[PDB]
């Protein structure tokens, strides 16, 4: 990327961002989102606490689809994020 | 638009068939960085010249002890024939001779190397330049292309001993067990 | 590498370093080659080497992973430039946001320079701070001079 | 339009008839949603590794093997093949081509190439010469994916279940 090849996503004129600021997912709808950071957020707390609350970590018990599904938390709170911005964009 | 040798990939932009063995081959494109930042394909292809030359007397250096005698050993009788061996017990003294002569060979080669002299054909030093005197143009391009296809083979052909000696001990279908 | 490859590297856990080892001896010696003891090797007083290259193994995966967030020559990652031009809070609370400053950042080498000597001074201000709390070397930390 | 497979809806907007196999089929909205280019690319390449599988299965259940091999069942036939070695050979292979195809999607996604999904140009017979030939095979070849897609899932979870013979 250079200074000329880069999208105008500054929005400090207006009350929500573009949707070019979500790249791949620019046009995926809200409800797409919403729905996915909802199963996110429940397998990823699910994972995590079989894996560190209902269960104790260990060298011999570590699990890596509970650590993989980890990180459908965060990955949980950026859709949420993006089916707001794509309700308000209007998609 | 399109690369000859990967011809679903583009062209990439800094090969433009004025090179010889220019098959539009970089999916990289170290070519199109190096033009990018200001350079120019004398020095890749220099180097790819002298990869490939020291390649194919490595090729032929890896596989003549064995398979024919390794000189009358005078001195070499001690050294094993296993060429990843045999590099770490020359003696002193021939170590010493063959690093001073291709020390100063490419001592010589670095200010030629490092010029800014438009005249020098690349990969040409002068060794044996008498013989392209009666060849034509096209005669000398396709001659060229034959020793930079022969440069191309070599490297890849040490890779594939260097890596059989050192995990079997022993290429295949030539010499075994050594 | 075969528990690498199969995925049972609780194997390479397995068999830690014994309390009673002693450095640079097989006598009470493991065979574990990444471990997550904590606490320090009790003769050496240092962490154990099985954690150490554990945590550069860990720490290199993160590292490597986070070194294909941006964009290049690919299409997939991430612009800059965009990114700090769309961090703008709503209704202008931080005025205009990050906008422009990846152009200043860009242009100015001292602003680079200023980042990266505060960033290079914090890691040192760490490094003293954790070398004499967990000493990682053997012997050190009787080694009261150095 | 109003779909065909769905005829109470309309096909989302990608789906015009454009490509092979369009039968418009998508009642989620899920290539709207995200470029369907790198849909059909995934569509093929999970079409080409399917075929590949289901012919190999079959042929390593019924006896086929090479001048080498553990000679067991298809089934724990990755366990040997990768306790002997040559899988990860295997895997250096393929990925050789999947970096050249991380490039070939890249330039295909951006705009630098005029490059269809799933078309690395290999037509050594010209088998697609004029456009009629062009789309027929290429409808062909989405349909043989689609089917042995489902005929390797089919082959894999009955032969993981009772472990018999070929069928
Ligand atoms: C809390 C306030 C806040 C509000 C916003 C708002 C925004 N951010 Mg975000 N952002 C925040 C904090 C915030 N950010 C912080 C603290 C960071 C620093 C890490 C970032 C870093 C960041 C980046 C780098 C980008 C944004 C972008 C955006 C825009 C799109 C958000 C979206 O829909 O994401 C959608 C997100 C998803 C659909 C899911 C992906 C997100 C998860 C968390 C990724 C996890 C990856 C995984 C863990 C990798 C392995 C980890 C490791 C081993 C390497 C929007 C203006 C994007 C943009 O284009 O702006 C111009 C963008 O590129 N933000
Ligand atoms: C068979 C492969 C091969 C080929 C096709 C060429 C071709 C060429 N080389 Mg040579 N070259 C080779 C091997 C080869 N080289 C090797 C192994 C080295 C390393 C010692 C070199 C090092 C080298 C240099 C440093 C130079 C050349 C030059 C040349 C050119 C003129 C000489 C000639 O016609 O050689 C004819 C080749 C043969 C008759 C084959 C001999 C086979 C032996 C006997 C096998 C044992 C020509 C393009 C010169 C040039 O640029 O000229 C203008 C030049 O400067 N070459
Ligand atoms: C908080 C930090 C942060 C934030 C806010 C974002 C936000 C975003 N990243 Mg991410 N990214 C991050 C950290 C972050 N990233 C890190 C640490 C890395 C390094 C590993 C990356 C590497 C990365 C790449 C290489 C790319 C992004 C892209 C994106 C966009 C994804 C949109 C999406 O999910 O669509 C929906 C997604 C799909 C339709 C396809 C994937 C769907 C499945 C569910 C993915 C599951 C993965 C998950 C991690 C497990 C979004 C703007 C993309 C972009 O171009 O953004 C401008 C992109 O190509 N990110
Ligand atoms: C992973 C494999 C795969 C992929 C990448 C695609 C991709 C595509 N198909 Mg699909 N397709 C597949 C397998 C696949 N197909 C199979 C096996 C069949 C059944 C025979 C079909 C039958 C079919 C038809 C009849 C049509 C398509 C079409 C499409 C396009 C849009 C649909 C969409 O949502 O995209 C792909 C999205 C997914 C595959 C979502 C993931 C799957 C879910 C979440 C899994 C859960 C179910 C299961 C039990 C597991 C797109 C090019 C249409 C087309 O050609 O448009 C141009 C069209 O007409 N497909
Ligand atoms: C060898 C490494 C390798 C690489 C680099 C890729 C790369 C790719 N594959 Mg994958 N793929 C692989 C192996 C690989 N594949 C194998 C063995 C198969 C056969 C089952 C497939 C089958 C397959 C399908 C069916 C599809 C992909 C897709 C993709 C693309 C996106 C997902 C991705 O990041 O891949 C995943 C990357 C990894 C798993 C990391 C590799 C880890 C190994 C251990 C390291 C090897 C490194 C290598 C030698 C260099 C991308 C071009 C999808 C796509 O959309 O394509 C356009 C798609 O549809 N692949
Ligand atoms: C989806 C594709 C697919 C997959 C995943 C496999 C998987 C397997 N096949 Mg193959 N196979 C395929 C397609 C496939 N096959 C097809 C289309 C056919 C029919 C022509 C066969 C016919 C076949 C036979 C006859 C045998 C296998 C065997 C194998 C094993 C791996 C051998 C190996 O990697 O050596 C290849 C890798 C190397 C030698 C190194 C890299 C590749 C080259 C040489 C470059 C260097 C494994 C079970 C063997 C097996 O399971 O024995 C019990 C075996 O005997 N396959
Ligand atoms: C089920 C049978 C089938 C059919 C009808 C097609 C049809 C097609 N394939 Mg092929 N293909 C198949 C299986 C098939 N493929 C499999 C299993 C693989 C994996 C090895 C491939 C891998 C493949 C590639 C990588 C390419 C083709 C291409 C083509 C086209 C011309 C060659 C041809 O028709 O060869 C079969 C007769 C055509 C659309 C080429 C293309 O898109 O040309 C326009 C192309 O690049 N195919
Ligand atoms: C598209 C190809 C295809 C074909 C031809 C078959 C055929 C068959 N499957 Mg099925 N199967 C398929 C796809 C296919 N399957 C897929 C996609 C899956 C994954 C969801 C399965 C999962 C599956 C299971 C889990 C089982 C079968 C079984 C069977 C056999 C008996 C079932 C029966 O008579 O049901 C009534 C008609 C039959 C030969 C059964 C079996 O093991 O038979 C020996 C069985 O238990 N199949
Ligand atoms: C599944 C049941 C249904 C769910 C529904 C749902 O949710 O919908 C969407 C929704 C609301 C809504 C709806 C609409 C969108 C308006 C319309 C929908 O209707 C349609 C679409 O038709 C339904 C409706 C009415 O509901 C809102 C949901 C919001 C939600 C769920 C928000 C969670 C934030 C979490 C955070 C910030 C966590 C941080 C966690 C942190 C900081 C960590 O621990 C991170 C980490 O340590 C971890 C874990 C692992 C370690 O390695 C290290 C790291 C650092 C990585
Ligand atoms: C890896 C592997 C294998 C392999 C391999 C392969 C394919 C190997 C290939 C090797 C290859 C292709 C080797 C080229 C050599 C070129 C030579 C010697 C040229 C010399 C040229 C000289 C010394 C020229 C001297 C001159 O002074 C002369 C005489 C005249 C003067 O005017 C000037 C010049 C300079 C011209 C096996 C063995 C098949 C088994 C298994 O598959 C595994």
């Amino acid at each position: 990327v250079d200074r000329s090849e880069a999208a105008d996503t500054w929005w400090g004129d207006k009350d929500y961002p573009p949707s070019i600021v979500l790249g791949i997912g620019k046009d995926v709808p809200s409800s797409i989102f919403g729905v996915t950071s909802g199963l996110a957020f429940a397998i990823g707390v699910y994972c995590v606490a079989q894996s560190n609350l209902v269960n104790i970590l260990s060298g011999s018990t570590v699990n890596g689809f509970y650590v993989a599904g980890a990180l459908l938390v965060p990955y949980s709170w950026g859709l949420h994020v993006a089916a707001w911005i794509q309700k308000q964009n209007g998609k | 638009e399109r690369s000859a040798s990967i011809p679903f990939l583009k062209k990439p932009p800094a090969l433009d068939g004025s090179m010889v063995g220019d098959v539009g081959f970089d999916p990289l494109g170290i070519s199109t960085t190096i033009i990018e930042l200001g350079g120019d394909l004398r020095y890749v292809r220099e180097a790819e010249l002298m990869h490939g030359r020291q390649a194919m007397l490595a090729t032929v250096g890896f596989v003549f002890p064995k398979l024919f005698g390794k000189l009358p050993a005078e001195w070499a009788k001690d050294i094993s024939l296993n060429p990843l061996e045999a590099q770490y017990q020359i003696p002193p003294v021939a170590l010493g001779q063959i690093a001073i002569s291709i020390a100063i060979a490419e001592g010589l080669r670095s200010r030629i190397v490092f010029s800014n002299d438009p005249d020098y054909v690349v990969g040409d030093h002068g060794f044996g330049a008498g013989m392209l005197k009666g060849k034509s143009e096209a005669q000398v391009k396709d001659m060229k292309m034959k020793e930079l296809a022969h440069c191309r083979l070599a490297m890849v052909a040490i890779t594939g001993m260097f890596f059989q000696t050192a995990i079997t001990g022993s290429l295949y279908p030539l010499v075994d067990k050594f | 590498l075969t528990p690498f490859f199969t995925g049972n590297w609780g194997l390479y856990a397995e068999n830690p370093d014994t309390a009673q080892h002693i450095f640079g001896t097989s006598e009470g010696a493991g065979t574990a080659i990444l471990t997550f003891l904590g606490g320090f090797h009790p003769q050496t007083q240092s962490m154990w080497l099985t954690d150490i290259a554990h945590h550069h193994l860990a720490i290199a995966v993160v590292f490597i992973f986070a070194g294909h967030m941006y964009r290049t020559n690919w299409g997939i990652g991430h612009s800059m430039k965009e990114i700090l031009d769309a961090h703008v809070p709503p209704k202008g609370r931080l005025g205009a946001g990050h906008r422009g400053l990846f152009e200043t950042i860009t242009d100015s080498l001292h602003m680079q320079l200023g980042l990266a000597l505060a960033s290079l001074g914090v890691a040192t201000s760490l490094v003293a701070q954790h070398m004499y709390a967990l000493p990682s070397y053997a012997f050190m930390a009787k080694d009261y001079v150095t | 339009v109003k779909s065909q497979a769905l005829p109470f809806m309309d096909a989302p907007a990608p789906l015009d008839g454009s490509m092979a196999g369009d039968k418009g089929f998508d009642p989620l909205n899920l290539s709207g949603s995200f470029d369907i280019k790198w849909m059909r690319e995934a569509e093929l390449k999970h079409g080409r590794v399917c075929m590949l599988a289901w012919v190999g299965y079959v042929a390593v259940d019924n006896g086929f093997y090479v001048p080498f091999a553990p000679h067991v069942s298809s089934l724990a036939a990755h366990d040997a093949a990768v306790k002997a070695g040559p899988m990860l050979g295997l895997l250096l292979a393929v990925g050789a081509i999947e970096a050249i195809s991380y490039n070939a999607i890249a330039e295909m996604m951006s705009g630098e190439t005029d490059r269809r999904p799933g078309d690395f140009y290999l037509d050594p017979f010209n088998l697609c010469s004029t456009p009629e030939k062009l789309e027929s095979m290429l409808e062909k070849e989405i349909s043989h994916c689609r089917l042995a897609m489902f005929a390797f899932s089919g082959v894999v979870t009955q032969s993981a279940l009772t472990g018999g013979a070929f069928p």
